[PDB]
């Protein structure tokens, strides 16, 4: 964000997922399978 | 709309204007002699060569003759605040100049969006990069274009794109020239001919005195020579004005260094 | 080392031959006129700062040999390695060839070390413009030739270098002539103070005048005898 | 009674004028009543109430209009009653009705804050010889910007265009900035003042947009005379690198070329640039016949800096102490924005006392203060 | 200049199978859920149309080597790519969809796309060869009228690594020559000076020693 | 100032060009020369000099660019004259070197071939010579000379290391506006007065003063007479009867 | 390779000067002050300390105060480890010049000899620069007393009055205001010692962090005593003077 305004559109939908991942919100039996092509593009929140 | 400039006023006197004359001005007039011929009419040219060579004041000239429609990019108007904006322009652009008929394209200074394709991994050029592609995708089309004759003028030949200067749409390329000791001559007659001059001059002195020179130097060897004369307070230009004046643009263009310089990197 | 310290310019230059130039042009200020019969090298001291020893301290005139001196303006502290060449080459004259140096050779010599320093690697130019002047032996005709750091070398009439020497240079075409220098050495000492007083100004502590005539006579004149020469222009004008 | 001779007759007429237009409010409308006044009837039932603001993308030759509103709906409206057809174009916007959409007339045009920027609310109240000294260098400056909108008469007799453009270039201090503002007063014509420093910005393609439109503005209020304050800050002044960088400067230098020039044929806008970095510069800009006469100045000479300090000290409290000319020594070579601020400084001495009086103690002072700034990032002494 | 993209048009028309036109920098937008929903509508569209050949003219513009981006409206651009290699990915219906993609350049495209499944045979288009230059001249030159006395071998040895492009450019710039003189049929010995006219190239340049 | 310039980092390096940089620039700092003009006949060789006044207070009948390597052999210097100075000396010592080798009077060619060889010795260590250089010179001279082996020539030494054996050739700024002239005014069917004569007939055209001899010296080489430096007495008498000729018109 | 990464600082600036000369004299503001006050009977040498602790031994220190021969002693001011090859370098040269004249050197020649050293560095060779501040106090008889500065480019005046270090400008504008061209020794210790006290970058001045070092003509038969001082007896001078 510095660049574009497409780079805080991902912000917003990002910050979402961790409420949902560790929060008050808890899983679950839910699972997450998370296929990638290279990881060393991902937020490091996305590594955690 | 068309600004009214003479045919025989031109930024120079050349061979090179009536080679444009068969590719761009001819074909509209009379596509009789190129049936006759049979060939595909020659549609693209490129203007190029040094600043102050009038590169724009014959394509002025060219649109007070031809009257087809002008419709002139400027290259770094095609850059807007986010990407595939411009993408949208230039396609638009191109489809509203089809249904427009007996219609030119005037690509000026095309420098930035026209530019050669490289990568940056990691650039700001990409997003720029995309305009660039969206000139080249319209230009051979899957269609070809019906009557849209197509002008690119770029100061540099240095960098372009290896696509926007493949041979068979940009077809003839004209380099344009710096005057020859008799062109400033012919230059300099059409610029002294407009001015009031006490009669029996030379514009052939007036050449030599320059070194290898522009006509837009010619046409501020007047220009200054004349505020010279209001100085003396003269109705008239004299010999005496004229010789000021040529040191006071020379000693400049030294100084400085405007000529055998083009700049920019893309 | 032996990499490059002169990187050439696609200008027709070199980058550091025009740094060297400027450097010159911010030292202090050297005029050269030279009589019938004379040199004369004026020359501007900042002794503008105060509890300044200028006894013990060389004035910015240095003579090379009996009859040869060289004044200076640019890099002060990078003078001193041209003037400790030139002064082992004077010797190196009478050893081998006998009789002391020209002026002209002296300063072709000048010439070649400043020039050299351009030329080779591992080395940047000198930054030092010098005015050689003096008489050649036997003879009695003044010779005042200027080399400058492109390590080119010219003879002059009269010459200035240094700070805001176009001042000076201008006055010296309408008050200098070429057919006649002023004769008397007295007034050619005159004339120099007059034109230091252009842009020196500030009092008369500031000039310093080294006077040269042949026979192998170098004497500068202190302050007490500038405070008279000056005082006189002062009154007339 | 020199400043009073002046006010006598100028206040009165004020005081008079004023009346006058105020029993002249009523008297407007008695020449008709029914010649204009009825006019003015049927114009306004046309219009109704509220007259909804569109904004006109494009006209169509059969009186029609595409508009589309700031409300979102597009309505394909007509173009009938109480309009001309010339006064329309694309940007306009209009002024439709509140049933149907009929354009009724357009009378509505919103200002940018980018041409608030741009467009200047002064007159200067400083004229010419307020650096003055360097005052043949300046008919260098009114013989090419002021003088051909005074005279067509000079420039006819020789025939052939007359003057376009100038650069100044010299030392910072030297004035550049002032002459600038100097022409604008004695020309009066539309003074556009713009900084390169926001012709340089953070963000693509507003870049050039913003430098597009000055030369347009520039033509359409002609004359105009644009100051581009300081176009040696194209290269040096620079934000970020990833909406910086070299791609920006390029474009706004490339946008530049086609408004001077270029294939436009604007208005008249006379420019004139200050800079001293005339050499990072295109030679397309620097291209003579967009430049003409230029202009090159240097540090004045001693004799010189005497017209400058006796600008500068009529304005100030004087005694027979104050000496001028020894003030003049001590400087060699330096701009008169140092002579200049030796004065305000000399004030700035009689403030700190609370003294009214000027004294050449107080000149002297902020001499050696002055003298401390510029070898005083120095730390050489004698040159080394 | 070996005409990538007027051989894909003239055989997709000749064999007949329903030929979608699609240009690589169209799918650039500066619109999300809108231009990419054209990649989205593309696909849903050739699933009934099939079996269809997607041409993408140009795979520069959405074919960015880049996915590591660094400060950059570059991964607005991307969205257009990772949406492509979805459907490029059976779910089946797409076992009938194809892809043809012309591209002026190979080098920058994405490490997805080295890949089998996406474009999975990888034609090379090469300069032309001696036989092949003869044959293109004798293409355009049949629309135009030549005399009698041509041999199409002599300017075919004559010309060296000329591209197709360039090759059209001769036999245009012949009847340049032909109008100039002032004729009505077009000499052998016309071909020959658009040679030297028009190329690529002004000339050999300055030489000083070289 | 600042004309894009890709590579330029290694003092040989390449460069998309197909031939060095370096080498390119040192040619262009032979247009900011002063004028050397040279007609060659077959009859004798006349060197002239713009000697150059900068200031009426700058002697300028002391300062000349007239340089002689040795009696049959004179030569012409004009680009930067500091880089001059270490080659001429180089050059009047290989002459001698013959003489003392061979007792002969060298070669014209043979001794542009040498400073040639000189001229390409600019590096940080490579072939078979050591270098000692690490720019390139920046100056262009005009070797005049007279035989008895193939008679009067007069080549052109270029700071590239190439010699282009010419019939008459200027350099310098004017060069453009001199060679123009030359290609017509030229021919082998010259006498040495009426070659004497073009070289001030050139000069006139790209004087930047007016001419005169306090700022113009010609030089010549003559089989009998050798090499003679023309003294400003002589020189006048030449320039009037010019303007005595140019009158007639 | 190399040339790629050659840092190349021994090139001329736009305005033709040396950046790294520069930086050197920027630099020694940021060592001890050292101050030479050059009395009609002998010279006064008062440096202060860039350094101080209560742990520290400060003591055996002569850490700015050095003798290059009996009769020309230095006071140092800037980075110490360039310094103190300078200063064996000079010996080596003293010594040099005695065993080929057998007579000692004047203090103009040693003071030259330094300079061109220095000169050299900043001249070729892509070094960086020996940043030292030397204030010679010597004596000869062909001149007298004789007072000296040299900074890091090699360049040379002679002052009657001097200050370097930290605070130049300072020391400069007090030195100018308190000088008589005649004085006694003690007179000039005073005035040494009163200047510091006045400049000193920590409010506090004591003998502790004064190293003070005289030469004097109180040595009878017109010899010159070098004296450097012992702590204890600064601790008196400065009782005396009424500082402390
Ligand atoms: N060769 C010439 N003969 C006559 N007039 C000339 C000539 N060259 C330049 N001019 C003058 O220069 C003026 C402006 O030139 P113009 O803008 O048309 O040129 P260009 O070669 O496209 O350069 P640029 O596009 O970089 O401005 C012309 O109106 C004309 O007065
Ligand atoms: N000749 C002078 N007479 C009066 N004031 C002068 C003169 N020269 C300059 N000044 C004053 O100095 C100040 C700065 O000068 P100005 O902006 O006009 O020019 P400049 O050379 O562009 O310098 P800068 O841009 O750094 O301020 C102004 O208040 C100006 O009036
Ligand atoms: N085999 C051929 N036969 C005849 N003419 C040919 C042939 N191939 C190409 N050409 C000519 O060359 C032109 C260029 O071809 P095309 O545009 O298809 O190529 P490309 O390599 O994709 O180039 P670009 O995409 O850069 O325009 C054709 O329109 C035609 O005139």
């Amino acid at each position: 964000s510095e660049g574009t305004s497409a780079d805080r559109e991902i912000q917003r939908t990002l910050m979402e997922l961790l409420t949902q991942m560790d929060g008050f919100d808890n899983l679950g039996q839910t699972k997450i399978i998370m296929a990638t092509n290279r990881p060393d593009t991902l937020d490091p929140a996305l590594l955690r | 709309e068309k600004p009214d400039v003479t045919y025989s006023d031109v930024g120079g006197c050349k061979d090179q204007i009536e080679k444009l004359r068969e590719v761009v001005e001819l074909p509209l007039l009379s596509p009789e002699r190129f049936a006759t011929l049979g060939i595909d009419p020659p549609k693209g040219i490129l203007l190029y060569g040094p600043p102050g060579t009038g590169k724009t004041l014959c394509a002025r000239a060219v649109a007070n003759r031809t009257d087809a429609t002008f419709i002139r990019v400027i290259g770094s108007e095609l850059v807007q605040k986010y990407v595939g904006e411009g993408a949208r322009m230039v396609r638009e652009l191109f489809e509203m100049a089809r249904t427009k008929k007996a219609c030119i394209i005037f690509f000026d200074e095309i420098d930035a969006v026209g530019g050669a394709r490289f990568d940056d991994g990691a650039g700001g050029d990409n997003e720029v990069q995309r305009t660039m592609l969206e000139l080249i995708t319209q230009l051979d089309g899957f269609d070809p274009r019906g009557n849209i004759k197509v002008m690119f003028a770029t100061n540099r030949p240095n960098t372009l794109d290896p696509a926007l200067l493949r041979p068979g749409r940009i077809d003839r390329k004209v380099e344009f020239s710096l005057p020859d000791l008799e062109g400033r001559a012919n230059i300099f007659r059409i610029h002294s001919k407009s001015m009031s001059v006490e009669r029996g001059i030379r514009w052939e002195l007036i050449s030599r005195l320059c070194p290898n020179s522009t006509g837009a130097e010619l046409r501020s060897v007047c220009t200054e020579a004349g505020m010279f004369a209001i100085r003396a307070r003269r109705k008239v230009a004299t010999e005496k004005d004229f010789l000021k004046a040529v040191d006071k643009v020379i000693s400049g263009y030294k100084k400085f260094s405007s000529t055998s310089r083009y700049m920019q990197y893309n | 080392y032996d990499r490059a310290l002169s990187i050439f310019s696609p200008d027709g230059h070199i980058f550091q031959v025009e740094y060297a130039l400027e450097a010159v042009k911010r030292g202090t200020c050297a005029v050269g006129v030279k009589g019938k019969n004379c040199v004369v090298l004026g020359c501007e001291r900042r002794s503008t700062l105060k509890l300044q020893d200028t006894r013990i301290t060389p004035s910015k005139v240095s003579k090379i040999d009996s009859h040869v001196v060289l004044s200076f303006s640019g890099l002060n502290a990078d003078s001193r390695i041209l003037i400790e060449k030139a002064r082992v080459e004077a010797q190196s004259h009478r050893l081998t060839l006998e009789d002391p140096v020209t002026v002209e050779y002296l300063t072709r010599y000048v010439a070649g070390v400043q020039q050299r320093y351009t030329q080779s690697g591992g080395v940047r130019p000198f930054g030092v413009s010098t005015l050689i002047a003096g008489f050649d032996p036997r003879d009695d005709e003044p010779k005042l030739y200027q080399t400058e750091p492109s390590g080119i070398y010219s003879s002059w009439s009269a010459q200035t270098i240094g700070r805001n020497s176009k001042t000076v240079r201008e006055f010296l075409e309408k008050n200098y002539d070429r057919k006649e220098p002023p004769a008397t050495v007295e007034e050619c000492v005159k004339l120099t103070v007059r034109s230091l007083l252009e842009v020196v100004q500030t009092g008369a502590k500031n000039i310093e005048i080294t006077v040269v005539k042949p026979d192998s006579d170098i004497v500068a004149l202190s302050s007490e005898e500038i405070n008279q020469y000056v005082t006189q222009i002062e009154q007339e004008k | 009674r020199c400043k009073l001779k002046l006010l006598r007759m100028e206040r009165i007429k004020d005081h008079l004028l004023l009346e006058e237009e105020f029993v002249s409010n009523s008297e407007i409308l008695k020449p008709f009543e029914k010649k204009q006044e009825e006019e003015k009837k049927q114009l306004e039932e046309i219009r109704g109430n509220p007259l909804s603001i569109g904004t006109l993308e494009e006209i169509i030759d059969d009186d029609h209009a595409i508009v589309t509103s700031p409300t979102m709906p597009d309505y394909y409206v007509s173009i009938l009653s109480f309009v001309d057809k010339e006064l329309l174009e694309p940007g306009c916007s209009v002024l439709l009705h509140h049933k149907t959409m009929s354009i009724v007339g357009v009378l509505q045009d919103d200002a940018d804050p980018m041409v608030s920027v741009m467009k200047m609310d002064k007159s200067p109240t400083e004229s010419y010889s307020d650096i003055g000294g360097l005052e043949s260098q300046i008919q260098e400056i009114k013989e090419s910007v002021e003088l051909p909108l005074t005279h067509p008469e000079l420039y006819e007799e020789m025939g052939i265009k007359p003057p376009k453009g100038v650069i100044l270039y010299g030392a910072p201090g030297t004035g550049k900035t002032l002459l600038a503002k100097a022409v604008a007063n004695q020309t009066s014509a539309t003074f556009l003042r713009i900084v390169g420093s926001e012709l340089i910005q953070k963000y693509l393609g507003d870049g050039p947009r913003l430098c597009r439109q000055i030369f347009k503005v520039a033509g359409e209020n002609a004359p105009s005379i644009v100051f581009i304050d300081e176009i040696d800050a194209i290269g040096t002044k620079r934000y970020d690198s990833n909406s910086g960088g070299e791609r920006e400067i390029q474009r706004t230098m490339l946008e530049l070329l086609n408004q001077l020039d270029g294939f436009d044929d604007r208005g008249d806008v006379k420019v004139i640039m200050a800079t001293n970095k005339i050499e990072t510069l295109d030679p397309a800009l620097i291209r003579p016949g967009r430049i003409d006469r230029k202009i090159l100045f240097e540090n004045p000479d001693l004799s010189t800096k005497k017209k400058i300090l006796g600008i500068h000290t009529s304005k100030m409290n004087l005694s027979e102490d104050v000496n001028l000319e020894t003030l003049v020594t001590t400087k060699d070579d330096l701009s008169g924005a140092d002579i200049q601020a030796m004065c305000t400084e000399a004030g700035l001495l009689a403030l700190r006392e609370r003294r009214m009086q000027v004294t050449a103690e107080d000149f002297k002072q902020a001499k050696e203060r002055v003298m401390k700034n510029k070898v005083e990032e120095n730390l050489e002494g004698l040159y080394l | 200049g070996t005409g990538k993209t007027l051989l894909a048009r003239a055989c997709a028309a000749q064999t007949n199978a329903t030929f979608l036109k699609l240009a690589a920098p169209q799918l650039v937008q500066m619109y999300i859920g809108e231009g990419a929903k054209l990649v989205r509508d593309a696909f849903a569209l050739a699933k009934e149309k099939a079996p269809t050949i997607i041409f993408i003219d140009e795979l520069d513009a959405i074919g960015t080597k880049r996915f590591d981006s660094e400060k950059s409206g570059d991964r607005e651009v991307q969205r257009t790519m990772l949406e492509l290699l979805n459907q490029l990915d059976g779910f089946s219906s797409d076992d009938r969809v194809k892809v043809l993609a012309a591209t002026n350049r190979v080098d920058v495209l994405d490490p997805a796309l080295l890949r089998s499944g996406r474009l999975d045979r990888k034609i090379e288009f090469p300069l032309p060869s001696e036989d092949s230059r003869a044959q293109i001249l004798q293409i355009h030159s049949r629309k135009m009228t030549t005399d009698d006395d041509i041999n199409w071998q002599e300017l075919a040895r004559s010309t060296d690594e000329f591209n197709g492009a360039q090759l059209k450019a001769v036999t245009v710039e012949a009847g340049m020559i032909a109008l100039r003189n002032g004729q009505s049929s077009v000499k052998h010995e016309d071909f020959v000076e658009g040679i030297s006219e028009v190329q690529a190239r002004k000339s050999k340049s300055v030489s000083f020693y070289a | 100032f600042l004309t894009r310039s890709e590579y330029d980092r290694g003092v040989s390096t390449f460069s998309p060009e197909g031939r060095l940089f370096q080498v390119e620039y040192s040619l262009e700092a032979i247009k900011l020369g002063s004028t050397a003009i040279g007609i060659a006949t077959k009859e004798g060789v006349v060197l002239g000099v713009e000697k150059r006044a900068t200031s009426p207070l700058l002697e300028s009948d002391s300062i000349e660019k007239i340089v002689e390597i040795d009696r049959h052999i004179g030569c012409a210097m004009s680009g930067l004259t500091a880089d001059a100075r270490s080659m001429i000396e180089h050059a009047r010592t290989a002459a001698v070197t013959h003489n003392l080798y061979y007792d002969e009077d060298i070669n014209v060619e043979s001794l542009t071939q040498s400073v040639c060889d000189l001229a390409l010795r600019f590096g940080e260590g490579a072939s078979g010579e050591e270098r000692l250089m690490s720019r390139p010179f920046g100056v262009a001279l005009l070797i005049a000379g007279h035989d008895a082996d193939d008679g009067y020539q007069l080549f052109h030494a270029e700071p590239s290391g190439t010699f282009y054996r010419y019939n008459a050739k200027a350099i310098g700024s004017g060069s453009e506006g001199a060679q123009a002239e030359l290609l017509n005014e030229w021919h082998s069917s010259l006498t040495l007065k009426e070659a004497e004569l073009l070289v001030l007939k050139i000069l006139k055209q790209v004087m930047e003063e007016k001419l005169d001899e306090n700022n113009a010296q010609l030089s010549c080489i003559t089989k009998q007479d050798g090499f003679k430096i023309y003294d400003n007495e002589k020189t006048a008498e030449l320039i009037k009867e010019l303007k005595e000729k140019e009158a007639a018109e | 390779g190399s040339r790629r990464y050659d840092s190349r600082t021994t090139i001329f600036s736009p305005e033709g000067r040396l950046y790294q000369v520069e930086y050197a004299l920027e630099s020694i503001s940021h060592a001890g002050t050292a101050i030479g006050i050059m009395a009609s009977d002998g010279i006064v040498l008062a440096a202060e300390r860039k350094v101080t602790s209560t742990l520290l031994e400060q003591d055996t220190s002569t850490e700015k105060l050095y003798k290059l021969n009996d009769k020309i002693a230095v006071a140092v001011a800037g980075l110490t480890a360039d310094a103190e090859i300078l200063i064996n370098t000079a010996r080596i040269h003293a010594q040099n010049y005695l065993k080929t004249y057998n007579e000692d050197i004047p203090v103009e020649i040693l003071v030259r000899r330094l300079s061109d050293i220095k000169q050299g560095y900043t001249q070729h060779g892509g070094l960086r620069p020996f940043g030292v501040s030397f204030i010679y106090a010597g004596y000869d008889d062909r001149y007298g007393y004789q007072l000296y500065t040299s900074n890091p480019s090699g360049n040379y005046t002679g002052w009657k009055a001097i200050s370097v270090g930290a605070n130049t400008s300072a020391a400069q504008t007090l030195l100018q205001m308190d000088y008589k061209d005649d004085m006694k020794v003690d007179d000039a210790i005073e005035l040494a010692l009163k200047t510091l006290s006045k400049t000193t970058d920590s409010s506090a001045l004591t003998y502790d962090r004064l190293e003070f070092a005289t030469i004097r003509k109180g040595a009878n038969d017109g010899e010159v005593y070098q004296k450097i001082f012992k702590p204890q007896e600064i601790k008196d001078i400065l009782v005396k003077t009424g500082i402390t």
